[PDB]
């Protein structure tokens, strides 16, 4: 079986690009082995339904990417942090672009990209929690900002929340991570007037043999 | 056992320089670790399995290689980038380079000199160490007259000097002269001269008792 | 959250043994190998061997078997390693790392300075380097502290408690008849200081000193 | 915008909830602003709840309701309660044991 071994990374965080993740870019495997105190060292987040994103990521078996040309009109395109330091200076996860405002604006973002593969597509995208009222019309002016993303059958709305949160790694504003499949055929269409952390591409997605194991056994 | 001869020994580089150093092993290997080290501090992986970057290594790093010689190359030399660097074959018993020294050249800078006196403190016990600071000079080489010009007759005096920074790029050292107290306090004055490229005019600092 | 801590640096005679620890923490213990390699000065880095904390498959590097001895603790998570028959030969610094199967994971600990030898610990005496009046060059006044005598290795100097962290250089100390000497310089704008405080503190864990000079005129 | 540390060895369990007020006056004549949030969460979960005005079945007189929610928060983790209204906060916490235990639907005499 082909043992691809998680060292001190989690699935979820190889998936994402936690800078010290960066390593699995586009790997595959039959059993992903996890540790039993890897651990996250990017901005904080969360996955509602993390079970299910670990469990399909796990069975696709595969994390190979696809960077799409997402259009982003008008807002600054790739936000870092230092509690995700890439190297020696901020950094954020490698599939994830941090919209923020551009000058003074932050405009109704309402883009679309076509599913014209023959394969299911995975679109992890998430949206940015606040710590207070002030951060969020500084980052993205509104006073409310909202996350929609839909194919032309499901749907998906998010509103961030504002407010404090158990400091971690410096920051007490989260990341709240989210999914959607793209079957052939259909289109992708995000709109969002603040407060999306806007996804790359798309990861392809296989049926196999594959899985993860949670193990601290030496392969 | 697979010996790691890993050789530039010293390099001396420019900003911008490309540098490229290699490493043969004393048999066969698959793949070159390459450890970067400064000063005071353990060293940190560069270059793993051959040609692939760890973490934050910049891109200007790349690493080659695929039977006994393999190498470490870097597009253009940076000031941060002055360390000394290992390689690491891994295919049995572990080996490690010899290293090299990769020392930049900068812009030659004089030598910031000030001189002390043994401390009433020291004196106490009945002893006199007079140091002297030779601080961010470059290059590294200095030459520092101490036992007072002319009596110049150099003998009891250390000397020391910090490694290349990698920020400021240049050198520093502190000499020190030590008597016997009393001795200390049976002579004229106390001069500290130093001769270093920038001039031809040694700099001197000095206090004039005791 | 990787982080191997190395026990505190030593000085054994020469003959008998030395044992440094290694505590592992942020990932588990029992999944990885942890290596040691020491480093001599001027001599480069010299694997020593290795353990598989659980397992205990230890692979000893030929030059240092039933010489060298490896065990690791799970429920400490901590491995060991102890050397014995000391000779000045084995005096350096020696690093414990989990370089994992692939090592854009390995980590290297702080290191364990191993000073080998018969002499006995001295403590230090810091002295006040500071200038007497001819100042003219006063853009910025260097001033400094000299720890004069002990054994062994090492001494740490600092300026103003972290604050002074910038224009300081610290020199290697020199060996003299088995008593060490070092000193070091710190430079801060003529302005704050004819009348004002910095103090170097200097400490040498080898004998619980600790001593914060204050330069005064 | 409150927090609480679980220093102890064990888990605990904290039952908290969000009131809905059944009109927009009762909204403001307790809570101030027109709209509360409660955020509850420890340093990896979350859980923001916006109140829903609107009139209800009455109940006991009420046609207004109260959201039951609960957070459990491991040892060394902590707890932080952040609102702007409508929180029915919390008291202390209920242990947390894992035994043989269990709940049954019946009617028989004991
Ligand atoms: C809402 O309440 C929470 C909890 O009281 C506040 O969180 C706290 O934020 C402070 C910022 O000062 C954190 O301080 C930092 O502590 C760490 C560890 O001690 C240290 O590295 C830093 O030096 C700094 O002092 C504090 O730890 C954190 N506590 C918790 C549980 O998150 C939050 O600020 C409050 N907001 C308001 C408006 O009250
Ligand atoms: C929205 O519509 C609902 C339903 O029509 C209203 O609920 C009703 O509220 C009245 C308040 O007068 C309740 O009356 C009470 O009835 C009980 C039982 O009959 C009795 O004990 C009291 O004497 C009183 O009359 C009524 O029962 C209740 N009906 C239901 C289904 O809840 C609600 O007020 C409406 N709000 C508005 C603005 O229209
Ligand atoms: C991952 O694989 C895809 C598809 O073959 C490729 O285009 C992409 O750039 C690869 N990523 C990396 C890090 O090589």
């Amino acid at each position: 079986h082909r043992i691809l071994d998680g060292i001190d990374c989690t699935l979820i965080d190889a998936l994402l690009g936690d800078p010290h993740c960066d390593v699995f870019q586009n790997e595959t495997w039959d059993l992903f082995v996890e540790r039993s105190k890897a651990f996250s060292n990017c901005y904080p987040y969360d996955v509602p339904d993390y079970a299910s994103l670990r469990s399909l990521v796990a069975s696709s078996g595969t994390l190979e990417f696809i960077t799409e040309g997402f259009t982003w009109t008008g807002v600054t395109q790739n936000g870092g942090s230092n509690a995700c330091k890439r190297g020696p200076g901020s950094g954020f996860f490698s599939r994830l672009n941090w919209l923020t405002k551009s000058g003074s604006t932050y405009p109704v973002l309402n883009v679309t990209m076509p599913n014209n593969d023959n394969f299911d597509k995975l679109y992890i995208w998430g949206i940015h929690h606040p710590s207070t009222n002030q951060e969020q019309t500084s980052l993205y002016v509104q006073a409310s900002g909202r996350v929609t993303v839909s194919t032309r059958r499901s749907q998906q709305t998010i509103i961030p929340n504002i407010g404090s949160r158990p400091w971690v790694r410096g920051l007490s504003s989260r990341i709240s991570i989210y999914w959607t499949i793209v079957k052939p055929g259909d289109v992708l269409v995000i709109n969002s007037n603040g407060n999306l952390i806007a996804p790359r591409g798309y990861f392809k997605m296989r049926t196999g043999k594959s899985s993860i194991m949670r193990s601290d056994a030496p392969i | 056992q697979i010996i790691l001869t890993q050789s530039p020994a010293i390099m001396s580089a420019s900003p911008g320089e490309k540098v490229t150093m290699t490493c043969s092993a004393s048999s066969d290997i698959s793949y070159m670790h390459w450890y970067q080290q400064k000063s005071d501090t353990s060293p940190k992986i560069w270059i793993y399995d051959t040609s692939k970057l760890a973490s934050g290594v910049p891109a200007r790093f790349s690493g080659s290689g695929s039977g006994t010689s393999y190498s470490l190359t870097i597009s253009t030399m940076e000031a941060e980038d002055a360390a000394t660097y290992y390689c690491h074959q891994r295919s049995s018993y572990p080996t490690f380079g010899g290293g090299t020294k990769l020392e930049i050249k900068r812009a030659d800078a004089a030598p910031t000199v000030s001189i002390f006196p043994p401390s009433k403190i020291q004196l106490t016990s009945g002893g006199a160490s007079v140091v002297c600071f030779l601080n961010n000079f470059y290059p590294k080489d200095i030459n520092v007259k101490w036992k007072i010009d002319g009596s110049e007759r150099q003998n009891g005096v250390l000397n020391s000097w910090t490694d290349q920074d990698s920020k400021d790029s240049t050198y520093s050292m502190s000499s020190t002269l030590t008597l016997t107290k009393d001795e200390y306090e049976r002579h004229n004055s106390y001069t500290c001269e130093a001769t270093h490229k920038t001039s031809t005019s040694p700099i001197v600092k000095s206090f004039n008792r005791n | 959250q990787v982080q191997l801590q190395q026990s505190g640096a030593e000085l054994m005679k020469p003959g008998p043994s030395v044992k440094i620890s290694c505590k592992a923490t942020g990932y588990s213990f029992s999944t990885y190998f942890i290596e040691w390699i020491r480093q001599r000065p001027g001599h480069g880095l010299e694997w020593i061997g290795e353990i598989l904390p659980g397992s205990d498959n230890t692979n000893f590097n030929e030059k240092f078997k039933d010489r060298a001895t490896f065990t690791a603790d799970t429920p400490s998570n901590t491995a060991y390693m102890q050397l014995s028959s000391l000779t000045s030969e084995d005096s350096a610094v020696y690093y414990c790392a989990r370089p994992t199967g692939r090592l854009w994971f390995s980590y290297w600990g702080q290191g364990t300075l191993v000073t080998v030898s018969a002499a006995k610990t001295t403590p230090p005496s810091v002295y006040p380097l500071a200038p007497g009046s001819a100042a003219q060059t006063n853009s910025m006044v260097t001033l400094g502290c000299l720890v004069k005598g002990y054994f062994p290795e090492p001494v740490t100097v600092t300026w103003n408690s972290g604050s002074l962290s910038s224009g300081v250089h610290t020199f290697p100390a020199v060996l003299q008849s088995d008593l060490y000497t070092l000193s070091s310089s710190v430079t801060v704008p003529s302005s704050p200081r004819p009348s004002e405080t910095v103090t170097c503190n200097v400490a040498h864990p080898a004998s619980s000193t600790k001593v914060d000079k204050k330069i005064v005129p």
